[PDB]
């Protein structure tokens, strides 16, 4: 039985074996896999295969279904979230589906049924690397989704021919991945500060003899790495303003240049204090080689760094909890590699330690699968 | 042949050899007066270290050259740290040579589009669009490499090639609306 976390953007699989879980590759030896469903006039297309012709695709390629999962047409962030996807949404009875062309057909499904097909990736993934089918399964969800979302949630994974043990919150599975619930005694609380995949989620525990209660949730739907990608992109469209008197911002080309040079920086910088930036002729001819500062990367996303220490607090009030009751604070999420988002959130406790050493995109699908194995 | 006086701590060492050599062949006569394996000989000649690899005559050397002998006991971790940028200058030039490969394929598409158009055929939209886009994925895979020097050069010809099959692709679009 496996484990899966199923992303808004991406969905990572484990599965527990011989005492231990092993995180699972998928065909392109990637540990996580894209949550995107791309529909063509020939086939089907899921995964890496659907992300990587996006931009020859886009309003065929279906993503960020977990938006849309237990929401109403109505709900005013669908209709907000619908003029930023390129591929469309359409009212059925209330229920918002996404509408795309499919083999030369107008063809619509369910939030669930793409869902479905992420899980059924995910799946194959896991046999593949078996060699034997695979039937069943825990699969996560946030902790803020009501019993509305948990089924759908469900129902994907019975479509994809997987029987759900049980769906459990993103933060307990992370917990469960850390051994949080056999730091055995008094009941201890626990604060997950989940920053990654498009979405910033800090969700507040408690344990008790390995019972999970969840106390509170905060955060922002709509802050993740990419606000952060943003900033350097408009600092670094300014910087060429200043150099060379043009403003790169209306060419398109230049602009996707320009943002995927400025998500490797990103990175670069999460490890290294400089980063190199070098894009030939990048407009009109003009070569662009540059570089960029940890500290100037800092400086740059200031305010939304520190700003992720307002639903930390909203969730310790929520929760009728000081800062310094948090037994066991929790980083999961790829943005949280950011060391001056390590810092902030270790400063603004004190000091003590955070639990990090497991790899933040895959912390999660990590405790769905110990989880899944002791469910079997 | 020539003579070079390698000096060796106060000793001084005459050996007898063809400019042609490569300082790889004077280490290796070396190891026989001096016993230090070759790999272990740094040499200097004008006050530069020279490498195994480049050539007496061409660096200047001439009957009755004086060098320096140097042993270095951690060669082996210099040995390891040259090759280790000599695989990553290869890796990187290889890569864009594979794009450019790519690139050949796709101007080869280019070329015919335009071909057909001389010729009165007419090219879909869709056609157009698609080769666009293979294009532009070449240049983020070229943006992708790190490269100095040749390699970068080599890099900035390729990303020229993929922006003039572009513009030839996009002067075709706006024909055909």
């Amino acid at each position: 039985a496996v484990g899966i976390d199923l992303g808004t953007t991406y969905s990572c699989v484990g599965v527990f074996q011989h005492g231990k879980v092993e995180i699972i590759a998928n065909d392109q030896g990637n540990r996580t896999t894209p949550s995107y469903v791309a529909f063509t006039d020939t086939e089907r297309l899921i995964g890496d295969a659907a992300k990587n012709q996006v931009a020859m695709n886009p309003t065929n390629t279906v993503f960020d279904a977990k938006r849309l999962i237990g929401r109403r047409f109505d709900d005013a962030v669908v209709q907000s979230d619908m003029k930023h996807w390129p591929f469309m949404v359409v009212n059925d009875a209330g229920r918002p589906k996404v509408q795309v062309e499919y083999k030369g057909e107008t063809k619509s499904f369910y939030p669930e049924e793409v869902s479905s097909m992420v899980l059924t990736k995910m799946k194959e993934i896991a046999e593949a690397y078996l060699g034997k089918t695979v039937t069943n399964a825990v699969v996560t969800v946030p902790a803020y989704f009501n019993d509305s979302q948990r089924q759908a949630t469900k129902d994907a994974g019975t479509i994809a021919g997987l029987n759900v043990l049980r769906i459990i919150n993103e933060p307990t599975a992370a917990a469960i991945a850390y051994g949080l619930d056999k730091k055995v005694g008094a009941e201890r609380n626990v604060l997950i500060f989940d920053l990654g995949g498009g979405t910033f989620d800090v969700s507040i525990l408690t344990i008790e003899d390995g019972i999970f209660e969840v106390k509170s949730t905060a955060g922002d739907t709509h802050l993740g790495g990419e606000d952060f990608d943003n900033r350097m992109v408009n600092h670094f469209i300014a910087e060429f303003k200043r150099k060379h008197k043009k403003d790169i911002s209306e060419n398109k080309r230049a602009v996707r240049r320009l943002r995927t040079a400025c998500e490797r920086a990103k990175r670069t910088l999460s490890s290294s204090t400089q980063a190199s930036i070098e894009i030939d002729s990048l407009y009109e001819g003009i070569d662009f080689y540059t570089s960029i500062t940890r500290a100037r990367f800092e400086e740059l996303n200031a305010d939304l760094f520190r700003g992720t220490l307002d639903p930390v607090e909203k969730a310790l009030r929520d929760a009728k909890l000081d800062k310094s009751q948090i037994h066991d604070i929790v980083l999961v999420g790829g943005s949280t590699r950011i060391p001056k988002i390590q810092k902030l959130l270790q400063d603004f406790f004190n000091g003590k330690e955070l639990n990090k050493s497991i790899n933040p995109d895959e912390a999660v699908a990590y405790g769905a699968a110990v989880q899944a194995a002791i469910l079997s | 042949m020539i003579r070079v006086r390698i000096k060796y701590g106060a000793v001084y060492h005459e050996i007898n050899i063809s400019p042609q050599a490569s300082f790889g062949e004077l280490k290796k006569m070396l190891t026989g007066p001096t016993g230090i394996h070759h790999q272990d000989q740094k040499l200097m000649y004008k006050d530069k270290e020279r490498d195994s690899k480049a050539f007496l005559d061409v660096s200047g050397v001439k009957d009755k050259s004086k060098m320096v002998l140097i042993e270095d006991p951690l060669s082996q971790e210099k040995r390891f740290l040259e090759m280790r940028k000599i695989a990553k200058t290869e890796k990187a030039s290889k890569a864009i040579s594979d794009i450019s490969l790519e690139v050949d394929r796709l101007g080869g598409r280019v070329s015919a589009f335009e071909m057909v158009t001389k010729k009165g055929g007419k090219i879909a939209e869709k056609d157009l669009v698609t080769v666009i886009e293979l294009l532009m994925n070449e240049l983020i895979k070229l943006d992708a490499i790190v490269a100095e020097g040749d390699v970068k050069l080599q890099r900035k010809m390729q990303v020229k090639r993929v922006q003039n099959y572009v513009e030839t692709l996009d002067a075709l679009k706006v024909k055909n609306s």
